[PDB]
């Protein structure tokens, strides 16, 4: 019953590995899941980048998978408007 | 004679019709609504304008009066409608022949004889064609719940001014045939003016069959072969495939020369659709429409003849076979198969409503096999809700249909739409499914499959990470 | 009378023109045949006298050669890309984007484009609207040049030979393209 | 012999009225020459723009001629980098 309500709560059948985490720490896991699902394996970023973000004009790669290499480099950082929303200048792949 | 055409339509229409302005070596003008600023069309031609200022965006389009006085004012000769706005529009059209300057679409008794649907259904009788057994006009209530004794059901309720299934309902009882009687009411007047509802025999998983017939001056009516758009959803047509290779090649041909003949009854001129309802080697008639379709395009990869350039060149009065080039209809060649795919911003996990916001990611494919008629989905464009969800028609073509499902699905997850939510994993459903692959889809196909709203999660690992990375 | 010359012993950069004309996906065909399968039971191609021909195809590469600085490649960032689409239009694009910095180190290829019609001259009319329509800002290309050889009538009745560029002058007149969205966000932001 | 030597500075042959107002002000139109060649008809701007440029999120719009009006924005005016170039971030119709 424990599974399945945390298949109703995440978006997918979770292992056992999964449940016996949700059993200890609920609502951490649950957060948890909520930015894995904003933010994505935060975990493959080093450590600089992961608690300071990014640079003006630097260059980073991220090794998302086996072969697969981001390249992201901050451009610019627009200044804030009126709803306090910043729009951030990113190259990812080039593009 | 003509130097100068207007296009009074928006959207990937407008972008198609001023490349075969060009390629005939015509004058381009766009028009455009303030809240179509952005719009890829308007920088597409020679001249744009503003039209309709102050009302809303699709009456801007609507603005009759409006695009008249900016064509004439910008010289253009003629002009192009496209569809879904003022092409089946009997009021505009002869304004526009009134103006003086020439309308690129049918005649006006074609118009305003295929625009009401028991009039066409008129026609078609007098021409013979079969059609689905019917009401003779539109009866009241009490004469659809009588059609619904003497004939027996399945029956569905169909408005004779519909569009895109607004007054078309379905009844299985009395009190649903009186709910969708009252609803088809509704929803007539409320969009059309006049309800003139009529009733038709339900048939049980037909195939939607679509013959393209294109008619110059002179009286020269050709078919274009034929189109299968079973693949829908709430009978609204999601995936078209061209030629039907779920039906014999010669019950094809014997639904085409019906349509070429009932033009050639009604004398049609210009491009037109004659919409087919088939079952177990049957077919009947439904509806013409008297201008050119989304879908022309996999008509044009599987024959080799550009729609839109003998639209512009009938209009201009030319021979379809002397001056156009078109050959005779026996040398009409079939250059294998081809599917159309209509990426829009529908949400299938959202019960298929209409995303809006920044496009923040576009790349297209391309390659062999592939055509891309795009709208407005560039990277920054601000998807608005005022105009239809349609972001990019993508065709493939190919000597065999396996071919072009394989380059339709290659195509499909190589399109690359980050910012708004498309229908791409509904469409890789589709594609994905047995039945279309056979060929055999019917109408029903996807309202009897729930498997095709199974999706898989996507990752979106560089949206994740940039978010991230702004965040910090 | 024909003379053999040499054999190319591999794909060919203008094998989308063949592919166009025939129907017959070269590249697939290559993979299959390196799979071990047999032309016309495996790969499904028909013999020779049903291969078809579907009409006529053109093929133009457009590059960052400047044929007003001696075609030789530039370089530079690519601030705008514009392609076109539509019925006969086959892209096969490189690296040609906006923001993409062209480098000496490579081909100066920007973006195949092919048109594909019934007619010939279909084909030719289809060419001279996409190299219109293309749309290449930050570098130099070689679309000028080929506006000039598609508007040829030794290349349109298809009679053109190796010599007619370099015997032909009026090939390299060029008209003077205003480019007036470039110049106006200049001034602004100059000012 | 004017208009030949005209016709060889600037990249045209000349108009009669270019001829004589060559004559008058010959480094003067030769300035104006260079002017059109870089900046264009910058004639076709309003005057506060002409004279101040744009600021951030303006919106001008542009009638270059008859039926084509540029829509211009701007959006972010990025940091001058090490070789002193600043990228301003413009949304030219639409794009
Ligand atoms: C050429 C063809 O035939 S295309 C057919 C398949 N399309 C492809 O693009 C193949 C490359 N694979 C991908 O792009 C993705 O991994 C997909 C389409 C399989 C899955 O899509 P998603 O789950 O939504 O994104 P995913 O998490 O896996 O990848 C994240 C990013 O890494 C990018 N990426 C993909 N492949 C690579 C690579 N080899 N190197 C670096 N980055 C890559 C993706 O483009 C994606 O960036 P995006 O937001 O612009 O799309
Ligand atoms: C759909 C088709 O078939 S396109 C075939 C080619 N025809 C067209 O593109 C029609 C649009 N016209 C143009 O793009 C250009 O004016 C050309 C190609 C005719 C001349 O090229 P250029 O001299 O270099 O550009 P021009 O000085 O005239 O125009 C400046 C800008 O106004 C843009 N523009 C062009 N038409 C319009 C318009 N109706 N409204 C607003 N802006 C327009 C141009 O795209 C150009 O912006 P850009 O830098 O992104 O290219
Ligand atoms: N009598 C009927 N029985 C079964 N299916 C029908 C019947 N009439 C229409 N349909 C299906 O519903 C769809 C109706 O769409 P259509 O009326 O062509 O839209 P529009 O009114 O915008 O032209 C068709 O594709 C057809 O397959
Ligand atoms: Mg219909």
């Amino acid at each position: 019953t424990v599974k399945a309500d945390l298949e109703q709560k995440i978006g997918y059948e979770p292992g056992d590995h999964e449940v016996i985490s949700y059993i200890m720490y609920p609502q951490v896991f649950l957060d948890y899941q909520k930015m894995q699902r904003e933010f994505g394996a935060v975990t493959l970023l080093d450590t600089p980048t992961f608690l300071h973000g990014m640079r003006l004009n630097e260059k980073i790669e991220v090794q998302i998978e086996k072969g697969k290499t981001l390249s992201i480099r901050l451009d610019e950082i627009g200044e804030p408007d009126l709803a306090g929303n910043r729009v951030l200048f990113f190259n990812l792949n080039g593009q | 004679h003509m130097k100068k055409l207007l296009v009074a339509n928006r959207g990937e229409i407008a972008v198609r019709v001023f490349r075969a302005c060009n390629e005939l070596g015509l004058s381009t003008v766009a028009v455009y609504a303030r809240e179509d600023e952005y719009s890829v069309h308007r920088f597409k031609a020679d001249e744009s304008y503003l039209i309709g200022q102050g009302k809303k965006p699709i009456d801007a389009y609507l603005d009759i009066d409006d695009i008249i006085r900016v064509a004439l004012e910008s010289g253009a000769d003629a002009i192009h409608p496209g569809y879904g706005l003022l092409s089946e529009n009997l009021e505009f059209a002869t304004k526009v022949r009134a103006a003086g300057l020439v309308f690129v679409g049918p005649e006006l008794h074609h118009l305003d004889i295929f625009g009401d649907k028991i009039k066409a259904k008129a026609a078609a009788d007098e021409a013979k064609v079969p059609g689905i057994p019917g009401t003779n006009g539109a009866v009241d209530i009490d004469g659809a719940l009588e059609f619904a004794k003497t004939y027996g059901y399945p029956v569905m309720i169909k408005a004779a001014l519909g569009g895109g299934g607004r007054g078309m309902r379905v009844a299985r009882n009395d009190a649903e045939m009186h709910d969708g009687y009252a609803r088809a009411k509704s929803e007539a007047i409320g969009a059309f003016g006049s309800g003139e509802i009529y009733v038709e025999k339900y048939i049980e998983n037909p195939k939607h069959i679509e013959v393209q017939i294109l008619g110059d001056r002179h009286g020269n009516i050709i078919h274009l072969h034929e189109r299968d758009c079973s693949v829908q959803r709430r009978n609204q047509k999601v995936i078209e495939i061209a030629p039907a290779v779920g039906l014999s090649p010669d019950f094809r041909n014997e639904i085409c020369e019906a349509a070429v003949k009932l033009c050639k009854n009604v004398g049609y001129v210009n491009a037109g659709t004659v919409e087919f309802l088939v079952k177990d080697d049957k077919f009947y008639f439904i509806e013409v429409n008297p201008r050119v379709q989304v879908e022309h395009t996999i008509t044009e990869l599987i024959t080799g003849v550009d729609i839109v350039q003998a639209q512009i060149l009938i209009a201009q009065g030319k021979d379809l076979h002397r001056e156009i080039g078109l050959p005779a209809q026996s040398e009409i060649p079939l250059l294998g198969s081809a599917i159309q795919c209509r990426i829009t911003t529908e949400d299938p996990q959202n019960g298929f409503l209409p995303d809006t916001g920044k496009i923040d990611t576009y790349r297209s494919p391309g390659g062999f096999g592939i055509r891309l008629d795009v709208g407005n989905a560039y990277a920054g464009y601000e998807v608005t809700p005022y105009f239809d969800s349609l972001l990019v028609k993508v065709c493939t073509f190919a000597n065999e249909f396996s071919d072009s499902v394989r380059k339709m699905d290659r195509v499909l997850h190589e399109f690359r739409i980050r910012g708004v939510k498309t229908n791409i994993p509904f469409l890789i459903n589709v594609i994905a499914n047995e039945n279309f692959t056979s060929g055999q889809a019917t109408t029903t196909f996807i309202d009897n499959t729930p498997s095709l709203f199974n999706f898989p999660r996507l990752r979106d690992r560089g949206t994740k990470t940039l978010h991230y990375l702004s965040m910090i």
